[PDB]
């Protein structure tokens, strides 16, 4: 029905594909950052996952914030001491964009354990808006995923939650996931989730819609499969903890497949 | 970005939303007439307001002849100026001030057709407007009409999730919103335009309710109280009540008497109870009502 916008979903998909190219971070920016590393960024995103949980924010909000950070760090050098300030301001902006009831600035100051002042948060919000030139309506992994979910026959909630989970894991590790567009990570996540729960594969109908085949998705699939297998060992665990919850059908407890047969 | 305030000469005040005032201004170098919307931030203790973050971010994407054009954003430490293309008047003032013996049908047609083009472009770009009303539709001297005031707008995903409840000025608010439905979509913007179509013909609001419940009852007394046959699910909706009075649907030709068969047809499809059956902007563009635009 109209909640799936039949008359517009194709136009919307096409537009998002265009915009995700525009909104794409520089693939190699971390090497050009003198004082920060992929590992530091992983810590930040993992903390933003917790913040998201603490305040019961939408997952879309989290994905937006990560997009804002990665674009910002693509043109602005940041000292390790200020990385969390960027992230806090990004999460604030994503909240104002995406949430019905965003947390107040004071709450965003509180979660940084008063590392920063309210004035610093507000000034960083302005800087981030200036640097992104207010281009905040970025396509996320999730915007693609929810569309792909409509091609399930029938709908399966473990498949949906598992795909969301895998998509969130990719936010943590800039290497390798900065090289992949949201729509590709979403495809890989969807296929892997579908395969893990039901044994089925990326459907022909989504080949029609996206142009992507299992061949196209193969590189991303291989990384995402590795990430899934290693996830219990990863230094960052907040996503696994989050997806143990019944809200997401406890999908982080599902066993990953040993092989893909691609 | 490109501009600064030194190149603008304020001419007069033309209105105000929240967060401040709108001036008509002239670019001293190019001659361009603009509307400057001031957003005061130094007063704000919560930084840049979310209405402005949505308005700016969404309008930057939406480039269309029937959407008000955002030309620039001047961001000082203390203030935010949105520079817009200037349009002389809104549809409400036009209806009140001229349009004393009516708006001629050709102009009603032209306007509705343009409004539908603007709205289709929004929906094609994942944006709900969520405050369509004559005060937010601007006209120029050339015969164009454009969607304005994207402060209440929202970038949606597919399928939609739960967004802010109680959106849209009451008189223009769709029944699914009024009944507290978990999800609403593009169809709420069509409902508003339906109300606006009627209003262009009569120059009075179609459903001038004084309350949520009064608003519902006015819709029902005009279109009939909906049941499961006309609107599957209606009786399961959070704020549907079995005690609702059961009004009979009146002949649609009595709803807007001056309206021809084609107009009635299009209007009824815009005001369909079931959001799933309500016509899309895209599809309405092809309606026979517009054959002679
Ligand atoms: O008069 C106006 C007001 C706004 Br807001 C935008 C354009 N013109
Ligand atoms: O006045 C009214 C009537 C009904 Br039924 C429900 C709410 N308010």
């Amino acid at each position: 029905g109209v909640n799936e916008v039949p008359d517009y979903h194709e136009d919307i998909h096409t537009y998002l594909r265009e915009m995700e190219v525009k909104c794409k971070p520089k693939v190699g920016y971390m090497k050009k950052q003198p004082d920060i590393t992929n590992s530091m960024r992983a810590i930040l995103v993992d903390w933003l996952v917790e913040v998201g949980e603490e305040y019961k924010l939408q997952n879309e909000t989290l994905h937006l914030a990560v997009n804002y950070i990665d674009r910002f760090l693509s043109s602005m050098s940041v000292l390790r001491g200020k990385l969390q300030l960027v992230g806090t301001a990004a999460m604030l902006l994503a909240s104002k964009f995406e949430e019905i009831y965003p947390p107040e600035v004071a709450e965003f100051v509180y979660i940084t354990d008063d590392t920063y002042t309210k004035k610093q948060v507000l000034r960083m919000e302005h800087l981030v808006l200036k640097v992104l030139a207010f281009d905040l309506a970025a396509p996320t992994i999730n915007q693609f995923l929810t569309q792909y979910f409509l091609h399930q026959q029938p709908a399966n909630c473990k498949v949906e939650s598992l795909a969301m989970f895998l998509g969130e894991l990719s936010l943590i590790d800039a290497d390798p996931y900065l090289k992949y567009l949201p729509s590709v990570i979403a495809a890989a996540a969807f296929h892997l989730a579908l395969y893990t729960v039901t044994g089925q594969s990326w459907p022909e109908s989504l080949v029609q819609k996206t142009g992507y085949t299992l061949e196209t998705l193969k590189p991303c699939l291989l990384d995402l499969h590795q990430t899934y297998l290693r996830a219990p060992q990863h230094a960052q665990q907040s996503i696994r903890e989050k997806y143990k919850n019944s809200k997401y059908h406890g999908v982080s407890l599902l066993n990953p497949p040993e092989t893909l047969n691609v | 970005g490109p501009g600064s305030m030194e190149n603008f000469q304020k001419v007069e005040k033309i209105g105000e939303g929240t967060y401040g005032v709108v001036y008509k201004a002239r670019n001293k170098l190019t001659g361009e007439v603009v509307a400057l919307k001031k957003i005061r931030l130094d007063t704000e203790t919560e930084g840049v307001p979310s209405t402005a973050i949505r308005e700016i971010s969404l309008l930057k994407e939406l480039n269309h002849p029937n959407i008000v054009k955002l030309l620039d954003v001047i961001h000082t430490e203390n203030k935010l100026y949105l520079v817009f293309e200037f349009l002389h008047q809104d549809l409400k003032k036009f209806m009140d001030a001229s349009a004393l013996t009516g708006i001629p049908l050709p102009l009603i047609k032209s306007y509705l057709f343009q409004l539908l083009q603007g709205l289709a472009f929004c929906h094609s770009h994942r944006v709900l407007h969520r405050d369509l009303k004559p005060q937010n539709l601007l006209i120029n001297t050339e015969g164009a009409i454009k969607l304005a005031d994207f402060g209440l707008a929202r970038a949606f995903g597919v399928p939609v999730r739960t967004y802010t409840h109680e959106v849209v000025t009451l008189w223009y608010r769709a029944p699914e919103i009024l009944l507290g439905c978990k999800y609403y979509s593009t169809a709420v913007d069509i409902w508003s335009l339906g109300c606006i179509f009627a209003e262009m013909v009569t120059r009075r609001a179609l459903f001038p309710g004084d309350s949520e419940i009064d608003q519902l009852f006015r819709i029902f007394r005009t279109l009939g109280t909906p049941d499961e046959v006309v609107w599957p699910g209606v009786t399961s909706m959070p704020d549907y009540k079995p005690s609702f009075p059961k009004w009979a649907r009146q002949d649609f030709s009595k709803v807007v008497p001056p309206l021809d068969e084609d107009g009635r047809s299009l209007l009824s499809q815009m005001l369909h109870y079931d959001p799933n059956k309500r016509i899309s902007a895209k599809a309405a563009l092809a309606h026979p009502f517009f054959q002679d635009v």
